[PDB]
């Protein structure tokens, strides 16, 4: 057995967590009171745990420093799914503010937060470690989570710990502050996160617009998109796959350096549920899809940069012939541009099982779909702009009596900041010659 | 062309290999304790500059106090002064009117020690008239 | 971060103040008794910001009123929604503060002010998650400004984590009450800039201006006055009564609209501008337009004379969200050099269902503009014009106060102004 | 609550305060026993567990014969007799007579009964005083009981009535050496003082309401419609108070500085068509209607209340006020940004049955700071120095005990304050 | 400041007091009796500054008669109104004055002081605000001037904080009753200077020659000239006689009409000029014209000669108080030249419904004029002319007086005309 902890922190990681379990109970037959009336696979048991009363209840911990969003829950669809131990909540919220979250109010609640982190994780019989879901830009997102890192770090010295992070984008945002609780939160968990997967909500944002025809796409309509693609990355630990079979996996295939982390993912098709009846497409045509930059989780250029590893995950009616063939055409097409020092490939898995759609929800229902994780130079961008909205604003030293009014040092800033430009430094380097 | 496909894994519901194109140019703790301490710091630093703004308040409280003992004390010195010139002022005017009434009567009785001489002079040419 | 304690204070501040009690409670489909008679659910989702649950059904506003004198809290009482306040939150003097700052702040206003703390104190108390306080007040009287920085100096001493958030009416000439107004004004505004978090400034000489101007009421009344007060306070508050992801409480909307800690004071602006009277089309395009016109302003500054630091942008009524997101692009656009670079994505905006009583569509701004300077310019030369030779004085230096408290509250507003023109020219290239 | 005490000293001040009591009984209702068949009358009004409304005043004057008139009189149950105070011999038009010989004798018991009223208030605003300038008790008796009542109550709020002499209708040649050293005295100790000049409503009785020959019956019937119309606002809750402290603070610039124009309109005879807001408001400017002589077109303007009674809307007041903002001719000090404070009260101005004044909807009373009324103190000073160049009638008050460094002292002052409206009226 | 004291000394006094006793009561409403009989509560209202009630509803006049002979006091007992007084307070002597001031004022009249002062103290001790003292006498006799010039510093001495007034003759050679009238006028007036606060001049000078030029009476006898004086008296005491403003008491008139506390001589006028019982009445304009009339002056000076200090204009009877304050002002603007420009507002009006006695309308003019002086230098060019000689100097000497009082009252009325002359040549500059 490999079991995975989910922890989704702050508005964002608990609406996201919402669209994943969803979207698991679907997969796996479980319905929304935990009874699954069930051949089978048995993998589940890596994300849910079976109560005495045949439930399956989740092997997650959602937290928020402020109660109206876990309340939906508590009240919500999925109740009964989850046990009230496991929704922990405070009363105020760190009001936009990482040096609130991570050092006056996320302080009050860290112990009781990891002590049902260890109720969990007494109930596996070999942990793999965990899966952070949160935004980089709020207080709670940004602070709780850092702090939260640090401690797991200390509680499960070896233990895997993967990251589903929200890039901040103005199109959704909620404060201006977020280039700093984006810099500051990058700086403090760097050490302690071992792969994280950003997911850029302007990019999102687009793919909704454009492949699903949604003139003002809201946090539902992000959020479902999100968890198909978290389903695509987690399906291997919850079937019995063959590629990303373990945690440690991730980092093995993706991760070169402990620093260049954050993979770009890459998905397709998003295709419109109120589409005018569409022939299904290929596996060239979805694999085609992956080397699109309009299909990525994160806006970047891969032009401007390089391979340093690449994982395709297919998923539904593939066989290894055309994959295969599709990857010829491109690389006879294409500039696949890797590092010197790896190898030009990619290490391929194809999991049997149909990808699953929300009913009524805005996707449609395919025979077959990709998820491409791929370590680029690329993703150095998005540390660019952020980096340069952090620098416009801290020239002048805007908001920043905020931070400093909740204990946090001025010296802190400039810390975080210039661990983010030698990032910027190493992505420029791994790509050197 | 030369792609070559190398099987990984085989499972239930799932299968996995890897595909290369071309190889390589170039072949190849944080403390419980030490976190305490940071918070704690900052908790500190937290606590400093609100017991600084509450001082400063203290010291408005103070200033608030010193305003209205201010007034009171402008109102008393001029209760004072205004009680010390009106009894100057009436006892001036009492020994003054006192001293206008004194030299009348001390006239009168100037023409009273008169009269009896006159009267006297007479008595020296009345009677003493042979 | 849910309840807010509201106080008003003095004849300006209660007026105001029971002018939005009204306006918010026809919003949430409350009457004069307090009986909830709506037809949304929106209505109800956070009516406890505002209000407190009472014996029934009942809705009682969370809130103190207060004067030095009782002839206000009389009006009050008689006025439309009078009977809703909670009687024993009606807490007044019966001196009066004779339009002297220094009575409302030292004197009288000190001999009454225990008997307002206990009732906040009250309220506060009680709260699950007190976000803070909102006061409202003039600074032209003696009551609203002396005894109402004197109430957010004592606030603040209590509870000195909570936001102290001011919807203050500033003096003008053109509508006065007392000669002594620049005063009065200057050593508020010097207790505003070290003691409140967020101040919206309510311009008398703007409310006027929109009156005489563009509403064409050849004399314009304090009714007439009150009326885009009421509207303002209505919109600028949206965000903390309905159910909304952008600035939904105090503290969230002074981290976005607050770099530095002495700007906090904002411009507020609303479209369209109406009549009491005027019950009779404005499209997005329209509303977002506005943003930068004078003639919408509730403080009488030009944002184009100055560069916003921060903006949030408030629309209301059945509009489309996509046509709203679309136009503020195209205003930030189109207006590059009035938004200061060096704050990137600084305009914020929000969308709510429920139009303000009276109108099918509307937009509130809440602007932290460089260009307010120009309020505390024109209270600094009505100031000096009279300082300068001592007139009037011997009313405040009676009350115990030094001629260096004078000097010393213009020299701070004097110091806000130069901060803001510091801000405005400031370029991306320090 | 807001307790103002009323204190009507000399023949002045005891008849005008006839005239005002009566006028204050009519407009509240009470009748001449006291009894009442708003609640605002209370600050003048105390009562009694009978439900007799009595007056918080007291009559002082040196010879008995005007209070007795009052004693004997259509109000005498209205007053309790301890509050008509009379001595037996007046002060012969003496200042000396009035503060020093004679007043001496009776200012404990003044302020004994005063002290008695004021132990009767719960929020004591101040004291009105009543008097003439020009006679012996009305000049030296008023001096002695501001100079005690300032030991007495401190800062405590004393505001004053005064007759400014005329000599169509004066009593004394004196009356300018009384009237200095009074003001002198007094200076110091008042607040704020109403002049009141008897040759102003001597003349308004000619000419508005056709009298031949004005008596005081037919100027203190109009003087008590001005004392009315200004403490109308502290008697009656209307629409805009103001309160003893809020005339204080928004008529004096400068402790010295405290002589307000008081004007008048409309007076309409009994004979003899509703005049506006407007028109009335206009007629606050215009010199035929001021109490004082003087021009304020040879001065400026510091302050100006304008109280208003009746039929009156704040739109009418602020429409008239706004085209009065844009008159060239009213001249305000540079010094001065903002010079209005409005007062409106419903009751409109009530008059005496059988008087001389016609029934008005709507009235106001304008108190105004002009530099003008120095013109009043320039009159009074030369009169003051024809006399006092040759020391004439000096030894009537240096045979009382003063000296004549007072009259020096007295006039000095007088000139610095013909000064002070000098350099308060100069460009900064 | 309610009753009055009234002291008549002498012949003439007691002759001018009896006469305003009479006309005060016709005009008050009191027959000699005593009781009232009027039908006017105007006549009442101030009936106590003169008279005391007595038993029944009767009226006593509160007056002092004195004399040292006899003579004259069983001629007033036996006239009219005779019975009206109070028999104890007719105080006399037997021996007279012999017409000599040192006899009155330091033998004879000392022997008596006592018993009068008696009687003036029991008068005074019963007031309940005594004014002050009212004294009629003439100053070229030796009683009257004498006498009641020491009954003046005695009464001061007693009671220096009231009103002393006094109506006082002036001698004149027109119609005198010894050669040293200039002798005991000098004497006297000396003594007024320093001790009285208003001393009416009532000049037989005056009264003579209306009587001879104007009222046409070839031969004047004292009876004639005291018609003139009791119309005067009873026109200058009209304001504290009946209810009005105006210099109702003596303090009050002395603080209006006395600007320097040695000029306090007043020249009284009167309009119109009639002779006993005779029934001939002026306009106001014609009756405010008298002022500046040296023919309706009851001292020998003429108003045009100098410049009025302060006076007192009094109307009486039925007529308009608009048309006497026009006249009033009209007299005051016309001649302007005639009062001092450094005393403003220096003339003062009353107007009285009662009329006095026998006339239907009247005015009384009491003037503070520098112009009086004419009087005190007729009186010292007479003075002078028997003093360079020492003529019938040991009539005084030889009651113990010496000579260096007769310097010293010539020195003290020189220099009373020298003042008077110092304030009519002053300017306003
Ligand atoms: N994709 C997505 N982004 C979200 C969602 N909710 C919030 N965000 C983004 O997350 C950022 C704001 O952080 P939040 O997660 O709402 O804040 P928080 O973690 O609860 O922290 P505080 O409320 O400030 O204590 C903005 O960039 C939002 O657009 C969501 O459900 N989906
Ligand atoms: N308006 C008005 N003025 C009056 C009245 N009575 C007197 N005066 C004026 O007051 C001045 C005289 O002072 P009074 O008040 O009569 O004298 P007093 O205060 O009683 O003082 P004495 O009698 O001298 O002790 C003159 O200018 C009079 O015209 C009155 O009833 N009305
Ligand atoms: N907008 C508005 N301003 C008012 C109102 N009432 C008074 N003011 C203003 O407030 C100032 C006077 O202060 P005020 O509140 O009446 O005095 P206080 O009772 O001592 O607080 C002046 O600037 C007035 O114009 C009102 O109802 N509306
Ligand atoms: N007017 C007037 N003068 C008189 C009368 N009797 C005497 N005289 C004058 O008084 C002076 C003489 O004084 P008199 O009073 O007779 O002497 P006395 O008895 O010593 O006072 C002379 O000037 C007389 O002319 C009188 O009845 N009337
Ligand atoms: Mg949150
Ligand atoms: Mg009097």
């Amino acid at each position: 057995m490999r079991e995975c902890i989910s922890i989704h922190v702050g508005q964002a990681g608990v609406q996201i967590g919402n669209a994943c379990w969803e979207l698991y109970c679907l997969e796996h037959g479980i319905q929304p009171d935990g009874q699954m009336p069930s051949g089978g696979d048995d993998s589940f048991n890596t994300f849910f745990s079976e109560t005495g009363a045949g439930k399956h209840v989740p092997r997650a911990v959602f937290v928020d420093l402020e109660p109206t969003v876990v309340d939906e829950v508590r009240t919500g669809t999925y109740r009964q799914l989850f046990h009230p131990e496991q929704l922990i909540t405070g009363k105020e919220d760190a009001a936009n503010n990482y040096a609130r979250g991570h050092y006056t109010i996320g302080k009050e609640i860290v112990d009781l937060v990891l002590d049902r982190i260890r109720k969990l994780a007494d109930q596996c019989t070999g942990l793999q470690g965990f899966l952070i879901f949160h935004s980089f830009g709020g207080g709670t997102g940004s602070g709780f989570t850092s702090l939260l890192m640090e401690r797991l770090s200390v509680d499960y010295g070896k233990k895997s710990k993967l990251e589903f992070a929200i890039y901040p984008a103005p199109q959704v945002s909620t404060a201006v502050v977020e280039p700093y609780n984006s810099i500051l939160t990058t700086h403090t968990t760097l050490e302690h996160s071992d792969c994280a997967f950003m997911v850029d909500n302007e990019a999102i944002y687009d793919i909704c617009r454009r492949n699903l025809d949604i003139e003002r796409p809201t946090y539902t309509n992000l959020n479902r998109l999100i968890g198909q693609i978290v389903s695509s990355i987690t399906a291997s630990l919850r079937f019995d796959g063959a590629l990303n079979v373990d945690l440690t996996e991730f980092q093995t295939n993706l991760v070169p350096y402990p620093r260049i982390h954050f993979p770009l993912v890459t998905y397709a098709p998003v295709i419109s549920a109120e589409k005018a009846y569409h022939e299904q497409l290929s596996v060239a045509e979805i694999t085609n899809a992956c080397f699109e930059p309009a299909n990525q989780m994160v806006k970047c250029d891969p032009r401007h940069g390089k391979y340093m590893a690449c994982c395709m995950l297919y998923r539904g009616d593939v066989v290894p012939k055309d994959v295969n063939a599709a990857i010829a055409t491109i690389k006879t097409k294409r500039t696949i541009q890797f590092v010197d020092w790896c190898p030009t490939g990619f290490k391929v898995g194809i999991n049997y099982q149909p990808p699953t759609v929300v009913p009524g929800g805005d996707l449609a229902k395919v025979q077959r779909a990709v998820c491409m994780l791929s370590n680029t130079t690329a993703i150095a961008e998005a540390w660019a702009r952020l980096d340069h909205k952090f620098d416009l604003m801290y020239a002048k030293r805007a908001f920043v009596h905020w931070y400093v009014g909740e204990g946090m040092e001025e010296g802190e800033f400039s810390e975080a900041r210039e661990d983010l430009a030698a990032l910027e430094k190493d992505y420029e380097e791994v790509g050197m010659d | 062309a030369d792609m070559e496909v190398i099987e990984l894994n085989k499972a239930t519901s799932g299968q996995s290999w890897e595909v290369i194109l071309k190889p390589p140019s170039f072949d190849g703790d944080p403390s419980l304790e030490e976190i305490q301490k940071k918070l704690e710091a900052a908790e500190e630093r937290r606590k400093y500059q609100e017991a600084e703004l509450l001082k400063h308040l203290a010291e408005k409280r103070e200033h608030e106090r010193e305003v209205i003992q201010k007034a009171i004390e402008e109102n008393n010195n001029f209760i004072k002064m205004a009680k010390e010139k009106l009894a100057q002022k009436m006892e001036s005017n009492k020994e003054n009117r006192e001293a206008h009434l004194a030299a009348m009567l001390e006239r009168l009785q100037e023409k009273d020690k008169h009269a009896e001489e006159v009267r006297k002079n007479k008595e020296l040419k009345e009677e003493a008239s042979r | 971060m849910r309840e807010i304690v509201h106080i008003q204070a003095g004849q300006c501040g209660n007026q105001i103040g029971a002018k939005f009690w009204e306006i918010i409670s026809d919003e949430h489909g409350i009457d004069a008794t307090g009986a909830y008679h709506g037809d949304s659910d929106l209505q109800l989702e956070r009516i406890n910001v505002y209000y407190n649950e009472a014996s029934g059904g009942k809705y009682v506003p969370r809130a103190v009123l207060v004067d030095l004198e009782p002839g206000t809290m009389d009006s009050v009482r008689s006025g439309p929604f009078g009977q809703i306040f909670r009687p024993d939150n009606f807490v007044f003097g019966q001196s009066g503060a004779g339009n002297n700052w220094a009575k409302g702040h030292y004197t009288e206003g000190a001999e009454l002010v225990d008997s307002v703390l206990d009732v906040v104190r009250k309220e506060a108390e009680s709260c699950d998650c007190l976000q803070g306080f909102q006061l409202t007040h003039s600074l032209g009287g003696g009551t609203g400004s002396g005894m109402g920085t004197l109430l957010i100096s004592k606030i603040r001493e209590e509870y000195p984590d909570r936001i102290m958030n001011t919807y203050s009416v500033v003096p003008s000439p053109k509508v006065s009450d007392t000669v002594v107004e620049p005063y009065n004004a200057t050593l508020s505004v010097h207790q505003l800039v070290e003691n409140t978090d967020e101040t919206y400034c309510i311009d008398n000489e703007a409310l006027y201006d929109i009156c005489f101007r563009t509403l064409k009421l050849t004399t314009p009344t304090y009714g007439d006055l009150n009326h885009l007060v009421s509207l303002t306070m209505s919109g600028v508050t949206t965000c903390l009564r309905f159910p909304g992801q952008l600035n939904a409480d105090l503290r969230k909307l002074a981290v976005n609209m607050v770099p530095f800690p002495r700007l906090h004071f904002f411009m507020p602006g609303f479209a369209p501008l109406t009549s009491r009277g005027s019950q009779q089309a404005l499209t997005v395009p329209e509303l977002t337009q506005q943003m930068f016109d004078a003639k919408n302003m509730m403080a009488a500054c030009d944002p184009r004379h100055g560069r916003y630091l921060t903006v949030a942008a408030i629309f209301r009524g059945r509009m489309s969200m996509k046509e709203v997101d679309e136009q503020m692009l195209n205003i930030q656009n189109k207006n590059s050099s009035y938004f200061v670079e060096w704050i990137p994505n600084n305009v914020k905006t929000a969308v709510c269902d429920i139009p303000p009583r009276g109108l099918k569509m509307s937009a509130t701004f809440i602007g932290n503009s460089t260009a307010i300077q120009e309020l505390f310019k024109r209270i600094s030369e009505q100031f000096t014009a009279m300082f300068r030779r001592k007139a009037f004085l011997h009313w405040y230096t009676g009350e115990g106060m030094d001629e260096m408290e004078f000097t010393e509250a213009e020299s701070n507003m004097n110091d806000l102004v130069s901060e803001y023109q510091q801000y405005q020219e400031a370029t991306a290239d320090e």
